């Protein structure tokens, strides 16, 4: 979704304490201020792409407290009171598995990873108790045992499938969440996609600061 | 009138317990804007009204009206 | 009523748009980050880059050819880098364009040509029309989507029994005022009494979760005892 | 961005609603889909 907010600047970079070399590069006219304004354009919308994806529901829903959902078992992805960060358990498996004085700075993001989960589970906590109403006009509930037989109407498989075969169903959703806990807990590649971004951040990065001891 | 945030020291701004939406994004969750005389105050911003919704196994709500709306989506 | 909260809708919008400057603030920086960087081209003209003098001619007014091409080559090497870093900086942002560009191809011909199942593709709501207006290095979008705007709370069932067999709806759920038994649509409540038009059977009593008791009643026994 | 605009559209399309589009939503018949926060990204667990 979204990549690290670094920040460059060149007086410390190019002419790090130096009043020679400063005056110097004023000779080569706004390449700085162009350079700084390129970095800052990158850094403000790396907070609209996390907005767009999380901030679409203006209103937190939250689940009722008693979990009576026709059978299905949504408490490995519902918040976690337990924790400080309240984070599902699923959300705490991914964290833990994605991992100077030249003017190089990184900024904080806008949405605090508090923030992120507070608004996930507003858009899961609506698609529970709500169906798909939420996100036309306001939430309307409706019994989760209902919401699925007119899900499986959108297939073309008529409703009295679901009814019929609740318990077999019910029982197939709760072992294919389960599954996605054991796949995470042992496979790291699992996160490739975002371990990549990290890695090329920081690679670049370090080759920008080894550049600094070259003779040119 | 010092006021320590996790993105830095902000200095010359009023903290406020009360939460509103963002107007100045200043980073760690935290926006200022301009509001009461008057000074520029600081906040945790918030993310919207607190709503649960009244679920139960046999009840559901089902809409007896409808509202007709226009909104303006504008791309480069 | 429809048509009388569509003409309300359309003139809302013209009142937004002559108060409010800042709805065009998408298109607005399109235009301001051109001349801001065709700017920035500009003052790099008055810039040094090392050389004795900012202006070519002084140079050559003031130097014989042998000194001249040295001071030359350092204003040509700032000035062809300078060239550079625009054309790449327009690259990038016209990259960025395009995409808008498909973007809004691709919402032209499933939102005004047609009609879109989308969430939230074409407006916030269950979607209905659109219709495209034109702008200075833009196009806007006046979505006319369908919102739900008033509830009840009604008692609901999935199943019926009414002769040991088991009812569900054709279309729309169950309700009940919390005496009577009716099926209705999904987004408009509108109950209609149940009969064998409205339902299909399927199975008995002692499968479905949650079943309830009452009579699904059949429009051809009084035909046939009248 | 791109990856970020994808996101955006699997958020409303697949979370806010039901899919028909093929494949868009999870290899299968898209039942629903729940969103998980990661790292610098976003997590979808798609019901099929
Ligand atoms: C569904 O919601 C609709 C609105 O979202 C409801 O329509 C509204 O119904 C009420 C009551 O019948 C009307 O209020 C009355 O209107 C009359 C005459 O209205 C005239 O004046 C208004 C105000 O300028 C104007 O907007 C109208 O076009 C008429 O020229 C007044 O004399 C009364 O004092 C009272 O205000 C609303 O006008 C009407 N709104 C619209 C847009 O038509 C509808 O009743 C709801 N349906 C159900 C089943 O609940
Ligand atoms: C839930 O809906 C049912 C179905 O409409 C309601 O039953 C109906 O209640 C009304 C109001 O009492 C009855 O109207 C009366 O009808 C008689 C003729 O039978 C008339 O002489 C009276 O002046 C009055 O208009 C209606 O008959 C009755 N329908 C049936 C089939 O019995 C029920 O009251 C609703 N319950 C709630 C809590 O809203
Ligand atoms: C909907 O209506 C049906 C029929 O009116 C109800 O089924 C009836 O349930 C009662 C008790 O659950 C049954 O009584 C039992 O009868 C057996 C002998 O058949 C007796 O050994 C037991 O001690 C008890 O008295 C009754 O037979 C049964 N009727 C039929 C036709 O199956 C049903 O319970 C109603 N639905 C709900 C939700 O209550
Ligand atoms: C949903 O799944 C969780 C995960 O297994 C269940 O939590 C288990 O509950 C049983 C009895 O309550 C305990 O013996 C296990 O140790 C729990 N496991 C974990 C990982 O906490 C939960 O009970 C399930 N939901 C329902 C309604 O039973
Ligand atoms: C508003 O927040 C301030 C802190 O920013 C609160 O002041 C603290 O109050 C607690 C009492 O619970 C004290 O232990 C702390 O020492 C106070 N902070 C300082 C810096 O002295 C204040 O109580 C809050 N008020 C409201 C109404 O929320
Ligand atoms: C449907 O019923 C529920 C509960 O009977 C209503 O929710 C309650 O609303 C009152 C005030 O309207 C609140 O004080 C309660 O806290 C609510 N309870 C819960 C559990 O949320 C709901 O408003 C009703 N729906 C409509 C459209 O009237
Ligand atoms: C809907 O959920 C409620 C939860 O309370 C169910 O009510 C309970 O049902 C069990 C057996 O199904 C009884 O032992 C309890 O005494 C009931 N509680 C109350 C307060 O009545 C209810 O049965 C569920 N609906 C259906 C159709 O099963």
């Amino acid at each position: 979704v979204s990549m690290t907010k670094t920040s460059v600047d060149c007086t410390m970079y190019i002419c790090g304490d130096s009043t020679e070399c400063s005056n110097l590069l004023l000779q080569y006219g706004s390449f700085c201020t162009q350079l700084n304004r390129a970095l800052t354009g990158i850094a403000v919308e790396q907070d609209k792409n996390t907005q767009e994806v999380f901030a679409q529901v203006k209103q937190i829903y939250k689940t009722p407290p008693i979990k009576d959902f026709g059978g299905f078992n949504f408490s490995q992805i519902l918040p976690d009171p337990s924790k400080p960060s309240k984070r599902s358990f699923i959300e705490d498996l991914l964290f833990n598995k994605v991992t100077k004085f030249n003017g190089l700075t990184v900024l904080p993001p806008l949405l605090t990873d508090e923030m992120i989960a507070q608004y996930t589970s507003a858009l899961l906590a609506g698609t529970i108790t709500s169906g798909w109403t939420f996100g036309a006009g306001a939430a309307l509930q409706i019994p989760f045992a209902m919401q699925m037989a007119y899900r499986f109407n959108g297939i073309g498989v008529t409703q009295n499938v679901l009814y019929e075969n609740q318990k077999l169903i019910a029982n197939q959703f709760n072992s294919a969440i389960g599954k996605i806990q054991d796949s995470l807990s042992s496979t790291a590649s699992a996160l490739g996609k975002l371990q990549d971004v990290v890695n090329q951040n920081a690679q670049a990065l370090n080759t920008l600061v080894k550049q600094l001891s070259s003779n040119f | 009138n010092v006021f320590q945030t996790r993105a830095g020291c902000l200095i010359g701004a009023e903290h406020v317990n009360n939460s509103y939406e963002c107007d100045i994004p200043i980073g760690a969750g935290i926006c200022a804007s301009y509001q009461t005389s008057q000074s520029i105050i600081a906040y945790t911003m918030s993310l919207g009204a607190e709503n649960s919704v009244a679920y139960s196994n046999n009840s559901i709500a089902i809409p007896t009206n409808f509202t007709i709306s226009v909104t303006t989506e504008i791309l480069p | 009523l429809i048509a009388n909260q569509f003409n309300s809708a359309i003139g809302k919008i013209q009142d937004s748009l002559s108060s409010t400057a800042s709805a065009l603030g998408k298109l607005q920086d399109v235009v301001n980050q051109n001349a801001q960087a065709l700017n920035t081209l500009v003052k790099q003209l008055s810039s040094n880059f090392g050389a004795i003098s900012s202006v070519l001619n002084d140079i050559l007014s003031r130097l014989d050819p042998p000194e001249a091409e040295v001071q030359i080559d350092r204003l040509i090497t700032g000035r062809l880098q300078s060239l550079q870093t625009y054309v790449t900086q327009q690259l990038i942002r016209a990259a960025e364009i395009r995409a808008s560009a498909n973007l809004a191809a691709t919402k032209m011909s499933e939102c005004v040509l047609g009609q879109s199942k989308r969430v939230d593709f074409c407006g916030k709501g269950y979607h209905l029309m659109s219709f495209p207006q034109s702008a200075p290095h833009g196009v806007v979008f006046l979505h006319v989507t369908y919102v739900p705007a008033q509830e009840k709370n009604f008692t609901t069932a999935p199943a019926i029994c009414h002769d040991g067999k088991a009812h569900f709806p054709r279309e729309g759920v169950f309700v009940s005022n919390g005496t009577h038994w009716f099926v209705t649509q999904r987004n408009f409540y509108e109950p209609q009494i149940i009969t064998t038009d409205n339902t299909f059977v399927s199975g008995n009593c002692d499968v479905v979760i949650g079943i309830v008791n009452n009579t699904v009643y059949d429009p051809l026994q009084p035909e046939l005892d009248s």
